[PDB]
């Protein structure tokens, strides 16, 4: 749990890719049969610059050794999209300052079930988690937790029941796709979340998905700054004799930032939204 | 350091009107609810009247009842107990005290549920 | 309604024909409020059952937030000696919410409960614990001599009396530093003017009131800028359908006839509005069904008469209503042998355009004299 410097980082330019059609999410709790609705609120534009983290290590030539926990400002609403396979996605961190100053956030999957805080953290400069594969168990294990160091001068604390999941590495082309909308309107946290099964790695693939909101933090702090808690199998117990390692799992995101716009949704004979037009594309 | 000072008491002639200023300072005025309380020789000590921190509602006894008004000021730290159709019985020393609101009837009796005791004022009427 | 038509038209002769006069509404019966099942009951029982209680340099302090305070559960026992709350009174607590709620517990004298009043300075109001300058709680206190006391006594009760100066709200110095004074500072050992702080409780039944042993826990509620999380309960009454009224459903106010429907709603969604952008369906609160709301019945009233001087018979039309409200929507109240034989009877008949009533159903076909609508005519002529 100790704040440690990470080493070894390759530099490698951001790169940015087409958002499509995706971000739209339920902008409240009411209910339409077959009726288009103009609704201006913090949307998504279409195809959008949204900018594209990898998480990769490959070893043959290249030696990209991607790792990416960044520092990305919060604005007015943030937009993720998590494509992995085996959970390689743990959490995600919010905060002004992210320091014990001011507030922070903290959400994260700890394999055993998923837990919400906010607590005057100590994040470290690159915090992140990791997984070990010991071969004796012939299991994968969670015993790494460095995210931060303290939580003293705390408010809230949310623990759900514990889960069970799989975390053996799959070989492959991605298998998950989580998308996620993350709010600070009114002094309330609203989180929208949407599932998805694909199979592709990049390029995101045309359609539509509305993000059903998950869960409401009524948290009144101020956010500007976030990151992602990634998780890693270490590279230097089992793929490794010389000295200390880690490698990252094939894994990568997008994140995309909300605007003031009017869109227009239309919802079916079921309620749900069956597609969305922006105003303010063309 | 609540301190507490009493004024406006003294001599008055039957049948006029009289108003007993009692002045507490101190940073925690606000959270104290102001009770008065009379004392006079060969009579025991009765609760007199007392009144919660914002003065909408107040109690007071049943002998001392609708005929004296009470009222409080947090901006000036003050609080005034106003004495209307006085009588030669009520010649007696007036104390303020200061500190908790109560709400049970028969714990009004009590003055060691306050924070801090004062002085007082004499009250006499001459006829 | 002759008499309503003369009024309307201002004419003691009433042509032969249709004449609307008036309206008429169905009100509320009484109220209907709803509100979703209370299980988010605050962890008050465990503070109240605690096995174990804390000394006064070591007061105890819990956090309480995005619960429901429900304190008619221990008022309603009313087996607490000291009942004392300020900020708000203890019968009117519950029509307001706050964001948080500490709750700072200890053991104490009987007689030092008096101590714990807010603002109060002194030897235990000022060394052991301390508070701001505003307070929205309750300083509830308690006796505790039946189990805090036993034979052979207890020394693991601790109170602190000299100290430096005073502490800080909201602080909870757990030290044991002894102090010192100028006049002889000991640096180093406890001589003169040099003393423990703390002082051993003394536990035993011979103990007077004063001397007893008593629970003490200071509530403080209290709401900032964030949304508030610990909030009152509130009561939710039973569920009518099939009648008008004003109904509250988490919050939404609204008034009309709720109906069983089929209609279904996502998980995360709580009402549903139309086109128009007026309310249409409500999810229960408390069990998961659907009710749509009809804006109850009213209408406008037309009376059916043909010309005075032919007769004085009279019938009565009701727009866009079923047969069955007449005698309920602002009747039977009128004048008995006159409006009241008007609104009842055998002569009711359901037609396209409302009920009538006053005129008798007749299969054959004749040439249209007063004209209702959808194809239904009037004639006075048998």
């Amino acid at each position: 749990s100790q704040c440690v410097n990470l080493t070894t980082r390759t530099q490698l330019p951001p790169a940015y890719t087409n958002s499509f059609t995706r971000g739209v999410y339920y902008p409240d709790k009411v209910f339409r049969s077959s009726v288009l609705h103009s609704t201006q609120d913090l949307f998504l534009p279409f195809f959008s610059n949204v900018t594209w983290f990898h998480a990769i290590h490959v070893s043959g030539t290249n030696g990209t050794k991607r790792f990416d926990n960044p520092v990305l400002p919060f604005n007015d609403g943030v937009y993720f999209a998590s494509t992995e396979k085996s959970n390689i996605i743990r959490g995600w961190i919010f905060g002004t300052t992210l320091d014990s100053k001011t507030q922070s956030l903290l959400i994260v999957n700890n394999a055993t079930n998923v837990v919400i805080k906010v607590c005057e953290f100590q994040f470290c400069n690159d915090p992140f988690l990791g997984v070990y594969y010991h071969k004796n168990n012939k299991s994968w294990m969670e015993s790494e937790f460095r995210v931060y160091s303290s939580a003293n001068n705390c408010t809230f604390e949310y623990v759900s029941q514990p889960f069970l999941m799989d975390l053996e590495g799959k070989q492959g082309n991605f298998k998950n796709l989580r998308e996620f909308v993350f709010k600070n309107i009114d002094g309330y946290f609203k989180i929208y979340s949407k599932h998805t099964p694909i199979n592709l790695v990049r390029d995101l693939p045309q359609g539509f998905s509305a993000l059903e909101p998950l869960v409401d933090l009524p948290i009144g702090i101020n956010i500007t700054r976030f990151q992602t808690l990634l998780a890693l199998h270490r590279s230097y117990l089992t793929p490794g004799d010389s000295s200390s390692g880690w490698t990252a799992g094939a894994a990568a995101y997008y994140v995309g930032y909300l605007q003031p716009r009017t869109f227009l949704l239309k919802y079916n004979e079921n309620g749900t939204i069956t597609d969305a037009v922006d105003c303010a594309l063309d | 350091h609540v301190q507490l000072v009493e004024s406006g008491g003294g001599l008055v002639q039957a049948g006029g009107s009289l108003r007993l200023s009692c002045a507490a300072s101190g940073r925690t005025f606000s959270r104290y609810a102001a009770g008065w309380f009379r004392q006079a020789p060969g009579k025991e000590r009765e609760f007199v009247a007392v009144i919660e921190w914002d003065g909408d509602s107040a109690y007071y006894a049943d002998p001392v009842k609708g005929r004296f008004t009470i009222s409080r000021d947090n901006a000036k730290n003050t609080v005034y107990l106003q004495m209307n159709r006085l009588k030669p019985e009520d010649t007696a020393v007036y104390i303020c005290a200061v500190g908790g609101n109560h709400y049970s009837r028969s714990k009004y009796y009590n003055l060691d549920e306050y924070d801090d005791w004062g002085q007082g004022t004499q009250v006499t009427v001459s006829s | 309604p002759l008499s309503e038509t003369k009024c309307t038209l201002k004419s003691f002769t009433v042509e032969k024909g249709i004449y609307q006069t008036s309206n008429f509404r169905v009100q509320p019966t009484e109220s209907i409020v709803r509100f979703p099942n209370i299980t988010n009951l605050c962890p008050f029982g465990e503070v109240f059952n605690a096995t174990r209680f804390a000394s006064v340099y070591a007061w105890n302090r819990k956090r309480i937030s995005n619960c429901v305070a429900d304190y008619s559960v221990l008022y309603n026992s009313a087996s607490f000696s000291t009942f004392k709350c300020y900020g708000v009174s203890p019968t009117k607590l519950n029509d307001l919410c706050f964001t948080n709620v500490y709750a700072d517990s200890f053991v104490i004298r009987g007689d030092e409960v008096r101590q714990i009043a807010p603002g109060q300075t002194g030897k235990i109001a000022d060394y052991n614990y301390k508070l701001p300058d505003d307070f929205t709680g309750c300083v509830i206190a308690w006796n505790s001599n039946n189990l805090d006391s036993k034979v052979g006594g207890n020394y693991n009760y601790l109170y602190r009396l000299f100290r430096k100066s005073n502490l800080k709200p909201f602080e909870r110095d757990i030290s044991t530093e002894i102090y010192q004074a100028g006049s002889t500072p000991c640096n180093g050992v406890e001589g003169f003017n040099c003393y423990f702080p703390l002082q051993s409780y003394g536990f035993q039944p011979t103990n007077g009131v004063g001397y007893q042993p008593y629970r003490v826990v200071v509530l403080s509620f209290e709401l900032l800028h964030a949304p508030a999380t610990v909030c009152g309960p509130k009561k939710s009454t039973n569920l009518v359908k099939n009648k008008c009224v004003n109904f509250n459903f988490n919050g939404l106010t609204g008034t009309g006839v709720l109906t069983e429907s089929n209609k279904k709603f996502l998980p995360f969604q709580q009402f549903g509005r139309d086109i128009a952008d007026t309310t249409d369906a409500v999810r229960d609160p408390q069990t998961l069904e659907i009710l749509d709301i009809t804006p109850c019945s009213f209408g406008g009233v037309s009376v059916i008469t043909p010309g005075t001087n032919t007769s004085n018979q009279v019938a009565v039309l009701y727009q866009d209503v079923n047969c069955t409200e007449v005698p309920v929507a602002i009747h039977a109240d009128q004048l008995t042998p006159t409006w009241r034989v008007y609104s009842t009877g055998s002569n009711v008949f359901q037609t396209r355009a409302g009920c009538l009533i006053g005129a008798e159903h007749v299969n054959n076909s004749y040439e249209c004299d007063i004209p209702i609508g959808a194809g239904i005519c009037a004639s006075y002529q048998t």
